[PDB]
């Protein structure tokens, strides 16, 4: 897989949740949707690419929000790939979700169902507009807010690892999970609530799992998913689009490869993949 | 390009079947026989949660099914591919025991625990009616470039607890699911010669979910005069076909049987009349079991082998539409399948 | 009051047939044979005005013809009561000779002229597909209530002109007119009872609209299945038949035969099933003519008089939809009407 | 037919044309449309009465204007009544349009089909929003725009009269047409244009042929539109809504009965109905 281009834009408002998995994220605001953030950031990946709407083979969606997602901030089906598919004109492009995968687990499939079907120009499009969603008070834990877009060619070798977390072997640690809302009365009011229970040892076990996955490719550099606050910089991190930032300093520093670090809260796992760039 | 052999298939469908004039129905506006004729209805199962049915331990009981007659070691499993067209799921069996409605997760984390699945790579995919046939198209792929010797593909599909028994559209849906196994093939008897997908999101808006107050996902439909798609209906399905068969170096008279996706009996057929499939060339299934969404494909697959309409040895396509709009289709070499 | 009369009737249909293979629709999606089974249609006629035909000229025909075949004097005319669904009207014949497309007048205050209806009131009534309907009852009122004698009834639909022939809907529509006459009885005749009703829930769905390179059909139905009639589809027109029955002290069983509006086979079927009406006593008329919206009716009629199937002595139901959404039905006794 | 009720809705902006056939006449600006006019009227005489919009029988409708009549602005079928219908929750009703008829022909008409199938309220509506249809600047014709609702309880006891025009016997009189624009090119261009040849004496021979008509019933007091403003303060005329002051005028008066009288344009005639009201 040969990262041509990326896009992100993310919400200018960020807000703070005390708790060990805390942190300060952007957030979207009041009527905001989803689309207003990926379209942009799509189209940025396609200008740096000078690619054409048109020359895209594939289009798969990530995206958990369970409303706010098009201009009808009721719809939640079918999920994002294809509105984005119709404003983009992307009138060759096959489009389908994969749901609750990690980023780095989406790109190798990715790469291979895109390489063993001849594509040439894949986008891969990673997005939340979370006011559907309530945070989780107890932890901390909310995901963050914004859009990444990342434009693709396929090879059919990259490379993928799926690696426990580090800490304690014996801990079992307690997954990500979004129940339903049972009492849902008005407009407005949340259809599912973030759940992630609070154990303040959970980033560093990340973060140990990052560092032993990196060394199945130790010559790579390595880029990364920042799901908490705890030792970033201001508290702050941006989930996923973290990632954005960090792929844009290696093509200044002209990286060829590099290895691509997620956190998957829902297997409680860590998963990497090898990427080539421009 | 390792092989790809379609090892082994199997359902689950509900215990209790219901008729059109079952009085579940009684609060949805009388209809005819032209109604029924229209859509090819008779009768379809819903899940009995109280009974312990659902798209979880229906899919537990088929995947051990399975696995025990294809004599699979869950140790083998490299991936489990999962699909579920309902944004809700109901049930996380022994391995989230107290949770009970909710958005995420999905299936494939959670079966591949309940199943022991020690080595599989758990994915979750969504192409609504469609997902069968994307499932085995990510299956193949992985197994062709050797990412995988084994892969279970799950479609699971629970609606019954989200349609509007007031609504006419209650009487089209059902619920069911479906367990396939592929391996990498030792010899020539089975493989996946090519396949074509592609989507069309002109008429996106027609069909959507939607959070609704009385409150649950909703079905809402919207037509406004106020454009056409590049393939007019109802060649999409038909195109798709052609573009795989041209892949495969194929003709249609090549040929053997046809499986469709079965929304209903004019659409199907007048997807094989596009490719030239005669009507002893498949099978219409909706009649048994309502429309069920990603699982009337493989359910029409299993009914095709295990009546020996679809014979090892034989080639066959394999195609369907899906909401959004998405198309697929998939031309199969077929050697010996299980079915189980 | 007095006894009315249905005295005389008559249609004027274009002279040019079109095929569903005709090249007029080269632009309009294929369709298939499914389509035209479906719809009941197999060739319709559309005004050719480069040859003089139009919504006037043709009404000018028929009701001269009418008038000379039911020897009406023009000055017996008390009431001449038009329809046409158009917003746009075309030619004004001898009356206005230099005015060519236009809004207003409507048709009765210048075929009044036309025809030397010098004591005929002119009125222009609007109730889409059942203004036939609405037409006959205004006069049947007027006849009974002892204030007309004799009064002249026309339904003139030329819709090909609107029609876009890049869609589907295109195939559907065709132009033609209709001419009565009803008089005051004695007593052989009589319209028994009438029921009319009205329900704007789905007004929307279906309007015209001015829209540039006059006015177009628009399509705009919005819901989540929760929103529906007071009364479902399709029991509207039965409801309104059942209504006129009971003000008429009679039964389905009274009744010798039945004429309905024409949109579709399935929903005739579905009216008359919602009634009574067994297959043999009523005719499906859209073969040959296509879905003519105001016309079909008396069209209807007038074919089942001249074929037979409706004689004197009969007891007829006449019953109908219209856009916006309206809903006609008639009770009729008829002794022996003209057809010319 | 008895008035149960009145209402009434004009535009503030009364707009002056000259011409034998001008005259000062509400207007309705930019994008207002017909609905937003109409609806108003039509509660305050459902407020009067007590009537609620499920006890409405029958909706008929009289409106020209081509486009501006609901939301949608370029909307022209099927007629008002039915949007009408569905804003009320008027789920009772039959509703039908009677286009180019006077009011006075469409009251009587109204009056004779309602009583003869036993119906108890009526609503009967005349509305104009006539920015889709260009005035006529040689003659100065324009229709008044606004909204009039009669809610009516039938009695099919209403005589008519259609009479003549007075003034000049041997005058031709050239009626009204409304041809369509051929060079709609832009939206908001005009839809059609009224045409009504300038005819100075027009004005003075409709009302001739009012009282002429009026004549007939020498025994009720009369009401009667005014189409025109040659003759009249300020050049001020409102067209088929000056019925309602009229109306108004009759009730606090305490007639049980009169006489109302419409010109129609299209057959350059006058027409008189025989109503009841309410008291
Ligand atoms: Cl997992
Ligand atoms: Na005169």
């Amino acid at each position: 897989m040969l990262i041509q281009a990326v896009g992100v834009n993310l919400p200018p408002s960020y807000v703070c949740l005390e708790g060990p998995l805390g942190g300060e994220r952007p957030r979207a605001q009041g009527d905001e949707m989803l689309m207003q953030r990926l379209l942009p950031a799509v189209r940025e990946a396609l200008d740096e690419a000078a690619v054409k709407p048109e020359e895209i083979d594939l289009i798969v969606g990530l995206a958990l929000s369970p409303d706010h997602l098009i201009e009808n901030r009721d719809i939640m089906a079918p999920k994002i790939g294809h509105p984005l598919q119709k404003v983009l004109g992307a009138n060759r492009a096959h489009v389908f979700d994969l749901t609750d995968s990690s980023l780095a687990r989406a790109l190798y499939v990715v790469d291979t169902l895109a390489s063993d079907q001849g594509y040439r120009n894949v986008l891969v499009v990673r997005g939340e507009s979370s006011q559907g969603l309530e945070v989780d008070s107890e932890s901390g834990f909310a995901l963050a807010d914004g859009a990444l877009a990342l434009l693709c060619r396929p090879t059919g070798k990259a490379a993928f690892r799926r690696g426990a977390l580090g800490g304690d072997p014996a801990q079992e640690w307690l997954p990500l999970s979004i129940p339903l809302n049972t009492d849902i009365r008005q407009v407005g009011d949340v259809k599912g609530h973030l759940n992630l229970p609070a154990q303040p040892g959970l980033p560093e076990a990340v973060r140990a799992g990052f560092t032993r996955l990196a060394g199945d490719f130790p010559q790579l550099n390595w880029v990364r998913e920042e799901w908490f606050g705890q030792g970033r910089p201001d508290g702050r991190c941006l989930g996923p689009f973290e990632l954005a930032s960090q792929l844009r300093a290696a093509q200044r520093d002209r990286l060829d490869e590099l290895l691509l670090i997620s956190f998957d809260p829902f297997g409680m796992v860590v998963e990497g993949v090898t990427l080539e760039l421009a | 390009g390792h092989k790809v052999k379609l090892a082994a298939i199997t359902c689950e469908l509900p215990a209790r079947s219901y008729e059109n004039d079952d009085p579940v129905f009684a609060a949805v506006p009388d209809l005819s026989e032209s109604w029924w004729q229209f859509w090819g209805v008779n009768r379809r199962g819903y899940f009995d949660p109280r009974n312990g049915e659902n798209e979880f331990s229906l899919v537990v009981r088929a995947a051990e099914r399975l696995l025990r007659s294809s004599d699979t070691a869950p140790d083998s499993v490299d991936m489990l591919i999962c699909s579920a067209s309902s944004p809700i799921m109901t049930d996380a069996g022994d391995v989230l025991p107290d949770l009970r409605g909710r958005l995420y997760p999905r299936m494939a984390n959670v079966l591949s625990k309940q199943l022991g699945l020690s080595r599989a790579l758990p994915l979750d995919s969504q192409m609504e009616a469609a997902s069968f046939l994307l499932n085995l198209r990510l299956a193949a792929s992985m197994i062709r470039q050797g990412k995988a010797e084994k892969v279970l593909v799950v479609c699971s599909e629970y609606i019954s607890n989200l349609l509007d028994f007031t609504s006419r559209t209650s009487t089209l849906f059902a619920d069911g699911c479906a367990v396939a196994l592929l391996t990498r093939g030792d010899d020539d008897s089975c493989d996946l010669l090519a396949s074509a997908e592609h989507s069309d999101a002109t008429f996106y808006e027609v069909a959507t979910g939607r959070w609704r107050l009385p409150a649950k996902p909703r079905l809402y439909f919207s037509l406004f005069s106020d454009n056409k798609m590049a393939s007019f209906v109802p060649t999409n399905v038909p195109i798709a076909m052609r573009r795989a068969l041209e892949k495969a170096g194929l003709g249609s008279d090549d040929i053997d049987y046809f499986v469709f996706h079965q929304p209903a009996p004019f659409l199907v057929k007048a997807w094989a009349e596009g490719i030239g499939a005669r009507p002893e060339q498949y099978q219409l299934t909706m009649g048994d079991t309502g429309v069920m969404i990603s699982v009337s494909i493989p359910y029409t697959l299993m009914t095709g082998l295990r009546e020996g309409k679809i014979r090892p040895g034989d080639r066959i396509v394999m195609a369907g539409a899906a909401t959004g709009w998405g198309f697929a289709a998939q031309v199969w070499q077929l050697g010996e399948v299980l079915v189980c």
